[PDB]
């Protein structure tokens, strides 16, 4: 008997309360980041690994610009919600 | 032992809700860039092995009856389930085009007793939306 | 720049929402498993495999019974809430 | 698996960090919360784990709200340059977002928020590990299968 809650994973762009960072000309940066990370790991490492260098890259490599004070170098986590109950490869 | 099983005829299916143009009712904005990541997130997905179908601009009935009929099928040949949802968010929440639709009714329809073909598969929600107004400002 | 929320790692004994299970004369179920898991694997397991390994002990392994048919059966799956941006070993 | 270079935190430091458990078993009567029987084993179970891997730990009796705020307040004040990363472990009654104190309820994000980057500048780029035993609502999962 498993539980009904069991075996679920989110993925979110950024963490409860915040603000989701997106360029009109290249995207979010949570998608970017993914896509990246998957369009060259999808295949060899575990889930959480690669949303873990999703979070990294995310957190490092990107800092906004914008005009009004208030969203100038602002920075940005995802979060991941984990309910999985064995690890995750894409292959095999 | 200590991973799930891939060995199936289909890795699953991957559902991409791409929202862009809301109703003004809403007062929401255009999503611009948004098709940039949908299309990335298509080749992606597609690339790993997902049997990807992205849907636009749809409305909270719409989204719910995608998901539902989604965990009505049969994913007895398929590894996983996987669905994406881009658009406007708030706290615990998603945005359709006509509205607000919170979030946990869109995934329950695939928790254990209600989706028993994907029974002990995984299956992963990828949200990117917003989630409040709060700003990160960093430090160092 | 770093975010402020960055590098926090949750580890719930259960999901948003529900109830945790405790034996008055065993500990909660969460915590044996947690225990057993780190005491075995803590120092060559990566922090989420070790929690995924106990996210599936709780999910398994247990089942309540009490008089009352209300919480008679019951399952559990504890939840995961990651803002980490590395792979945590506690050793080397 | 496989330790690739620099996608781990590094854990070179002179001690893995502090540990802080917060076993809360009885509880005043008004809050209409019970005994939690069993707590100690699990106290006692978890502080010898951590010890083994390296974490200095403190385990904390039946604090009160006020208490669990100024112990956790204190701690992200530390010095914690010297530490590879920080753990605590709250075993307690809870509802949703909220943990139970002897006398009463505190939100579980106001403890956690004395450890962000800006107000523990120390634990900057260090894991920040929180482990809740805690109920977080009512409702019983029944299973399948």
């Amino acid at each position: 008997k498993i539980p009904v809650e069991a075996d679920f994973l989110f993925a979110y762009s950024t963490v409860p309360g915040y603000y989701s960072w997106r360029s009109p000309g290249r995207g979010s940066w949570f998608v970017q980041a993914l896509c990246s990370i998957l369009e060259e790991h999808g295949k060899d490492l575990e889930i959480m690994q690669i949303l873990t260098r999703v979070n990294d890259r995310v957190a490092r490599h990107f800092e906004s610009q914008s005009d009004d004070p208030h969203f100038h170098e602002k920075k940005q986590i995802p979060c991941v919600v984990s309910m999985l109950t064995k690890e995750l490869y894409f292959s095999q | 032992t200590y991973q799930y099983n891939m060995n199936f005829e289909k890795l699953g299916k991957c559902i991409i809700i791409n929202n862009k143009n809301f109703d003004k009712v809403t007062g929401m904005g255009v999503r611009n860039g948004t098709d940039k990541d949908a299309e990335a997130l298509f080749k992606c997905f597609r690339s790993l092995g997902f049997d990807v179908i992205v849907y636009n601009d749809c409305s909270c009935a719409k989204m719910q009856d995608l998901l539902k009929k989604a965990s009505e099928e049969d994913h007895t040949n398929a590894a996983c389930f996987a669905c994406i949802l881009l658009s406007h968010g708030e706290e615990n929440v998603i945005y359709g085009k006509d509205g607000v639709t919170p979030i946990k009714d869109l995934t329950a329809h695939f928790r254990g007793d209600r989706c028993k073909t994907l029974l002990e598969k995984p299956k992963l929600f990828f949200i990117q939306a917003c989630r409040g107004t709060e700003l990160d400002d960093g430090i160092q």
